[PDB]
């Protein structure tokens, strides 16, 4: 409630006087740090292609996650893309597609 | 009060690239700055507060840094959606300024333009002048010289160009050069050519007609 | 949802006076402020003032002091944008944006913005030519010429012929009138069969033109 040095604590936005700290509304909106925004930000929604992997709080945004079939790397910034469902002609398979990879395959 | 001086001022990219703008203040302005996107015909949007901080609904590939004088924008892989200008702002004092603009603009393979011309219409003649158009299109790169020609003299100072943007679908550019003549000065002469010059032609294209 | 949008925008002589408005949706401006940014033609970004309503605090950049005056209506969720003494160089688009904090100059939800023009020239209507095809891909277009101020729309067969289609930013030509062409290419097969209308509106000054170009 009492903003130190005109910032207000993660989870809350200041007031329009600088004198409150106002909570973010839970699920709706957050704040990650120390801030003198006069607004939380808007939680991400994971439309389509994402389905949710964490759930938005006060203090953190949600996390997607790709839908089973599609993968994205750990921290790799590229769009979703389809999973393999095969190796190729002469290969065999040593790894299963998740969201986080692909299929890994080996010759022989 | 304060510059803030952006460099480059355009770069070229492939969806995938790493990509660097900088931003660079006359003065200390601690981490007090912020990173706008702007597409043509469009308001500008936030991306990134207080130097680092990413605003509701900005993907992860993009990252900001920097405090006192020297500060950074990254995309550290280029996506479809962020060929775009992007703008600094300092707010450390008021007023808050902004850089010039760093345009990132698509890079693609070179593609020669279909060159065309078009005469003066009736309509046009009649009201006491001539504009001849000269159309370039579907080019890459941007970079393209026009000549008009009129009975061989060649024409300067009462041509001007246009210059599409980089097109949603093949990335390449269009020019329109149009060269304007009194009705008068128009029929004093039979040959009409607009020469063009470009990477992609292995030697000037002319195209002409006789009025 | 939040959503702001600026109003007011039109061509005034200098010494001229506009006031534009912005309205805003989905917060309340009393409990944060509003934002004026201005962008000329082909240029950047150019903060212009600010207001926090709560208290009745404005800022203003040197460029505008004592000429333009920023106010609220906070029963009306608007802000406004008195500008006196126009000059020349004050032509631009003006967009409003959100305060979102408290002391930093951050802005978001910007409005589509409203086109300021400040001239001493008239309101003039375009002529519209052909740019007839025919000197396998064919090209055709519509001159769209001397007309002030900006701007100029154009579409191809009532907005059905979008493939193909290059209109060109308006150019200033020497005498202070804009011109542009509109371009489009088409299978010189269907220049026997398929009619092409460019479709010209100079809303500024209430043209509008249908031309048909044939061979």
């Amino acid at each position: 409630s009492s903003p130190s040095e005109g910032l207000c604590p993660p989870g809350h936005h200041i007031s329009e006087d600088g004198r409150d700290c106002i909570s973010c509304k839970y699920g709706q909106d957050y704040s990650t740090h120390w801030n003198d925004l006069l607004f939380c930000l808007r939680c991400t929604r994971c439309d389509s292609g994402e389905v949710e992997l964490s759930p938005c709080t006060t203090t953190r945004n949600t996390v997607c996650q790709c839908e089973e079939g599609t993968f994205r790397e750990e921290d790799s910034p590229e769009m979703c893309r389809k999973c393999r469902t095969g190796c190729p002609r002469g290969m065999v398979k040593v790894g299963d597609c998740t969201p986080w990879s692909d299929i890994e395959c080996v010759h022989k | 009060d304060i510059q803030m001086t952006q460099s480059p001022s355009s770069l070229s990219a492939s969806v995938g690239d790493r990509v660097t703008i900088t931003c660079r203040a006359s003065q200390d302005v601690s981490t007090a700055v912020a990173w706008y996107q702007q597409k043509p015909g469009k308001a500008p949007k936030l991306l990134i507060y207080s130097a680092s901080f990413l605003y509701s609904g900005v993907p992860s590939r993009f990252s900001g840094s920097g405090s006192g004088t020297d500060f950074t924008l990254t995309i550290s892989s280029l996506q479809p959606e962020d060929f775009a200008t992007y703008y600094c702002q300092q707010s450390y004092t008021t007023p808050p300024t902004f850089g010039q603009g760093t345009k990132v603009e698509i890079k693609r393979t070179v593609a020669a333009p279909s060159v065309f011309i078009f005469p003066p219409s009736d309509e046009q003649l009649k009201s006491g002048t001539a504009s001849v158009v000269c159309l370039l299109n579907n080019f890459y790169p941007r970079e393209a010289k026009v000549q008009w020609k009129v009975d061989n003299a060649l024409q300067s100072g009462n041509s001007q160009e246009s210059v599409t943007e980089q097109d949603s679908k093949d990335s390449t550019y269009s020019l329109s050069s149009t060269l304007t003549l009194s009705k008068a000065d128009y029929e004093k002469h039979k040959v009409y050519a607009c020469e063009v010059t470009h990477q992609g032609l292995s030697s000037p294209v002319t195209k002409s007609f006789n009025r | 949802e939040v959503q702001l949008v600026e109003s007011g925008g039109g061509l005034v002589q200098p010494g001229g006076s506009l006031r534009l408005s912005c309205a805003a949706s989905g917060f309340s401006i009393g409990k944060s402020g509003i934002h004026w940014v201005r962008q000329a033609p082909g240029k950047g970004l150019e903060w212009v003032a600010v207001i926090y309503p709560h208290d009745g605090n404005t800022a203003y950049a040197d460029s505008v002091k004592g000429r333009f005056t920023i106010s609220a209506d906070t029963s009306k969720n608007t802000a406004y944008l008195q500008m006196n003494s126009l000059r020349a160089e004050d032509t631009a688009v003006y967009y409003c944006a959100r305060r979102l904090a408290l002391v930093r100059m951050w802005m978001d939800y910007w409005g589509q913005g409203t086109l300021v023009t400040v001239s001493s020239a008239s309101t003039k209507g375009p002529s519209v030519f052909p740019l007839a095809p025919s000197s396998g891909t064919a090209a055709l277009g519509c001159l769209v010429k001397d007309y002030f101020p900006e701007p100029v729309t154009v579409s191809w067969n009532s907005g059905a012929l979008t493939s193909g289609v290059h209109t060109f930013p308006a150019v200033l030509q020497s005498s202070g009138l804009y011109s542009l062409s509109s371009v489009v290419t088409v299978p010189s097969s269907s220049l026997g069969t398929q009619t092409y209308i460019c479709n010209v509106n100079h809303k500024p000054s209430n043209t509008k033109v249908d031309k048909k170009v044939e061979p």
